[PDB]
């Protein structure tokens, strides 16, 4: 659908106003069926669009949806290091110790980018940093031996 | 296959 399309090229531009506009009962959780099958709000999130995040999380957007490879918005968030988006996820119920497919969990994603403060917010929610990925790594073994901070953090 | 981070763009 052409306002589908739209919908999902405004929320990764955080253009909300256009959100706010194409925003439908479909549409709002509406998915990229040419590229990984993100929603709008897996966009918004990898893109750090606060204001979109904040307007899909109130206006019908599924915080727990997956894409292909079966991560949700709340990976993107992690994995591109957008803070205030993980923090709003989370405070919007977002699994903390939830697995994609591989089973990297949102804290293998922010220790292995070296993302302080939400590395914090997870570990604060109840992130478990025993949890093995299927390379048999916890997040604490995707820490970069240059990042000493981190590795403390996680202990 | 590699596996993907998923949509998305760095902060500066």
């Amino acid at each position: 659908s052409e306002a589908d399309r739209q919908l999902l090229e405004a929320a990764k531009a955080g253009d909300v106003e256009t959100v706010k506009k194409l925003c439908t009962v479909q549409s709002v959780n509406c998915r990229d069926i040419e590229g990984r099958q993100s929603t709008p709000l897996h966009f918004a999130a990898g893109y750090n669009r606060v204001s979109v995040v904040e307007y899909l999380l109130q206006h019908g957007a599924d915080v727990h949806a997956k894409d292909k490879g079966g991560l949700v918005p709340l990976h993107n968030a992690c994995s591109y290091g957008h803070y205030e988006v993980a923090e709003l996820l989370v405070k919007h119920g977002a699994v903390v110790n939830v697995a994609d497919l591989w089973k990297f969990t949102p804290l293998h994603e922010a220790a292995a980018k070296g993302k302080y403060e939400i590395c914090k917010l997870l570990l604060q929610h109840g992130a478990d940093p025993t949890k093995k990925n299927r390379d048999g790594n916890t997040p604490l073994d995707l820490v970069k031996d240059g990042d000493t901070d981190i590795q403390d953090l996680l202990r | 296959e590699i596996r993907e981070q998923g949509d998305g763009a760095e902060d500066e």
